């Protein structure tokens, strides 16, 4: 139980179309897969920020850890939100993943607040629209009715079957390594391997963990970045991959798995029925979008579907054969003439 | 039964050479030989060892 | 004494059978068919699920080319883009403006929630056909489970039972099934191997956990954005998810004969289709000799309330003279009615009740109580509604 796979890995800043009012930029709240093979609804979000987790590589569920530029910096997990056109309810949070349940949209957001009081948000252009279990158009779930079975990605923490590659993170950038001492190119490395080139015939191109000196150069003819091989980053193609090792990569197990799971379904109030001659009239009294069929119980069954919204009578012939009609969840009801 | 490798030495997957806390004496070389040991049936269990510690 | 009977192949109605035997007391039994199940033989083609575009970190190659190989992967995908200058949080990831080079990889297999959500296509041969079977046998009630072959002897209370064969090999499942959960599809699918992009089928498998995955998405690589890492692409959404919203009614809701359809296995559940015979062989101790038999005389039937109905809506009461104390069987020699009760205790010279069926206005029917018939006269009337929930 002394195991943390956290200490490995770290939060990371990605791309992201979407960062607010129509803009793409280097999100430290980045969407990279969103999942809905969930029947029941819940969505399984992969984001670049570790929920749960803290700097330290201690759990805290009241903690979030982000990407700050340069370093990973902890904030609040109250201040996280995910949205589509209203706001959606989080069911489950661990590490690069999260579980929620989302109204109808066009476009999916996740967004955090971070020590400074700063929001950063992602946007991606996601059609959320699930689909509905059995025969009526519910908006609550009851504690009874008809069994039906369904998916849904389990609230457990544990990581046991599903799995993220992760790998080496790339060479980071940083314009501040360079500086220039007139009239010459100065690398300060500050305790860090860093891989430069220039456009200067002083010094060439190579990889340092120690100071160096462009005699004769120019700042904009130079290139700097910081080299990091101590953490391992989800192989995301939102990342350039690291130039040198390339195919090397490891993998760890994720939480929330899909699982086969049971759905609890309405069965609609039964319609007031009235008898005639060779024919039977239903009162429909839906509260909700309840679907209405039948069929002959013969050789030519001419089966006919309909979705009824509001107050309806309908007239159904009822053949020697017979009539089986199904209102809804409810068990088919089944006619026959004297 | 099962064996894991570290460069030319081979080495039981659940029992590394590098235990206790592998991550936190060497942070390079114990992802080096997990990526090592990706494609191999023992791989999880090196995982769970190399990142236990306290 | 072997009753060969025929019943039409009809679940919960409870129909009635006289056995005849020569020189011995008539037996009534009581026959209902509880369920009949068609299970047809399947041969599992492949399974299709939600596809996964595996697309790994772009190689970003800054002052050089990256190159492609053809890689053995489900809709292997890779293209160099020329002219790349992509851009991090500190500025530029390359040094050269116009001498880099960024090499897309995707590759398609199967999601994480094909072992979980998946479809199967499976081949339907000659199907099997059984029957579950409710017998009122000596007052008791027996269940009788057997094949409808006409060949699968089942034996319960030493009366051996041989049901079928099934008049009718007609099944609501046709040459390929298409089985999702609970609901059972009658669907050409596409061939193993020749799946059709953004359709059922684009992904195929042998197993939702098998290695084999075939792919046909249409997955194309696109150039990346101006200073952005990343991959676009273009590729036909899954033809699964697509399934999932547009597959319709299932066999269970639009199948003839008004069949129920079960799976685990794939069945086809009270299918009101032709008849199936019944061969019944009572064993010797069951039987009671006429002169053992209690003898009927001075018989009256008064039909005091009757209502032509698809239930029991008609009561007669018996008048009678028994030679001596003992059970008698109870049957309406007249097809037109149906009486409930199949064995009643007779005493000497007591009254009997029994319940009756009839769809006629003016019933004329006999009564056999034991040996001896009795002429019931019978005016029943209409009942208040012309449609009934029972066959
Ligand atoms: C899930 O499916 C498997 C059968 O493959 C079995 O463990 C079980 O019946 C299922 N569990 C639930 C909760 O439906
Ligand atoms: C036999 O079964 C029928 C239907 O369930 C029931 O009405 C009847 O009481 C039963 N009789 C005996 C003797 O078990
Ligand atoms: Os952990
Ligand atoms: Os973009
Ligand atoms: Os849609
Ligand atoms: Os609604
Ligand atoms: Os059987
Ligand atoms: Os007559």
């Amino acid at each position: 139980d002394n195991f943390n796979v956290y200490k490995a890995t770290r939060p990371y800043l990605a791309h992201c179309p979407d960062c607010g009012e129509g803009h793409s930029c280097h999100s430290p709240v980045a969407l990279e897969r969103i999942r809905n093979e969930a029947t029941d609804g819940t969505l399984k979000i992969q984001v670049s920020l570790q929920i749960g987790i803290k700097t330290d590589d201690s759990h805290d569920w009241t903690k979030l850890r982000y990407m700050d530029n340069h370093m990973p910096a902890d904030a609040e997990r109250a201040g996280l939100f995910v949205r589509t056109s209203a706001p959606c309810t989080i069911t489950g949070t661990m590490g690069h993943f999260i579980l929620a349940r989302c109204p109808k949209g066009e476009t999916l957001t996740v967004g955090f607040t971070d020590s400074r009081k700063i929001s950063h948000s992602c946007t991606h252009p996601f059609h959320h629209d699930p689909p509905v279990i059995g025969r009526e158009k519910f908006h609550s779930r009851p504690q009874h009715g008809k069994e039906l079975p369904c998916s849904t990605y389990v609230q457990s923490t544990a990581a046991t079957t599903e799995e993220i590659e992760v790998h080496m993170p790339p060479d980071t950038p940083d314009r501040t390594l360079m500086s220039q001492q007139s009239g010459n190119v100065k690398i300060t490395v500050n305790g860090q391997t860093v891989r430069y080139k220039c456009n200067c015939g002083g010094s060439n191109e190579g990889l340092t963990t120690t100071d160096k000196v462009i005699n004769n150069c120019k700042v904009d003819q130079c290139h700097a970045a910081v080299t990091n091989h101590k953490k391992w980053q989800y192989n995301s193609p939102l990342v350039p991959r690291n130039a040198e090792l390339g195919d090397r990569k490891g993998k760890i197990h994720i939480p929330f798995p899909l699982a086969n799971v049971t759905c609890r379904v309405p069965k609609a109030r039964n319609p007031t029925v009235t008898y005639g001659k060779n024919q039977v009239i239903m009162l429909l009294y839906p509260d909700h979008p309840t679907l209405l069929s039948y069929r002959n119980m013969g050789e030519e069954p001419n089966y006919q579907e309909e979705w009824v919204m509001h107050k309806k009578e309908v007239v159904l012939t009822v053949p020697t054969e017979g009539l089986e009609v199904t209102w809804g969840n409810n068990e088919p009801y089944k006619y026959w003439p004297q | 039964p099962v064996m894991c490798l570290l460069a030319n030495t081979t080495f039981p997957c659940s029992q590394p050479p590098c235990t206790p806390c592998c991550y936190e004496k060497e942070p390079e070389e114990t992802l080096r030989m997990l990526e090592d040991n990706v494609m191999r049936p023992g791989y999880y269990q090196l995982l769970q060892a190399s990142l236990t510690c306290s | 004494y072997e009753h060969v009977t025929v019943i039409p192949n009809t679940v919960g109605v409870p129909y009635k059978t006289l056995v005849n035997r020569p020189g011995y007391s008539p037996m009534v039994l009581e026959m209902e068919l509880l369920s009949v199940t068609l299970e047809p033989t399947l041969s599992l083609d492949y399974i299709t699920c939600e596809y996964k575009t595996v697309i790994p970190s772009p190689y970003v190659k800054c002052c050089g080319t990256a190159e492609c190989k053809d890689k053995n992967l489900p809709d292997y995908s890779c293209k160099v883009f020329t002219g790349v200058y992509p851009f991090m949080w500190g500025g530029a990831y390359c040094f050269c403006d116009a001498e880099n080079t960024q090499l897309s990889e995707a590759h398609v297999e199967k999601s994480e929630s094909c072992k979980t959500e998946f479809a199967s296509a499976y081949r339907a041969h000659t199907a099997s056909a059984s029957a579950k079977l409710r017998v009122l046998y000596q007052g008791n009630n027996i269940t009788v489970t057997a094949y409808a072959n006409g060949d699968h002897a089942v034996t319960v209370k030493d009366a051996k039972f041989i049901v079928g064969p099934m008049s009718s090999a007609w099944t609501p499942f046709d040459n390929k099934i298409v089985v999702y959960k609970g609901d059972v599809y009658n669907m050409d699918y596409p061939p193993f191997g020749a799946g059709r992009p953004g359709q059922f089928g684009d992904i195929q498998s042998r197993t939702p956990e098998s290695k084999d995955v075939y792919a046909n998405t249409q997955l194309v690589l696109q150039r990346p954005a101006a200073g952005t890492v990343h991959v676009p692409y273009s590729q036909a959404p899954s033809g699964f998810k697509y399934w999932l919203k547009e597959r319709g009614a299932s066999l269970q809701h639009t199948a003839p004969f008004g069949c129920q359809i079960a799976t685990n296995p794939v069945r086809a559940v009270n299918c009101a289709v032709g008849n199936m015979p019944i061969s019944i062989d009572i064993p010797e101790a069951a039987f009671t000799r006429v002169v053992d038999a209690p003898s009927l005389t001075d018989m009256s039937c008064e039909v005091p309330a009757c209502t032509h109905s698809s239930d029991f809506g008609g009561v007669a009461i018996i008048k009678y003279a028994a030679s001596k104390k003992g059970k008698c069987a109870v049957h309406s020699m007249t097809n037109a009615v149906t009486i409930r009760e199949a064995e009643i205790e007779v005493e000497g010279n007591s009254q009997l009740q029994i319940s009756f069926s009839t769809a006629l206005a003016s019933a004329e029917f006999r009564v056999q109580v034991c040996s001896t018939q009795v002429h019931c006269a019978a005016e029943c009337h209409p009942p208040k509604d012309h449609i009934v929930n029972y066959p």
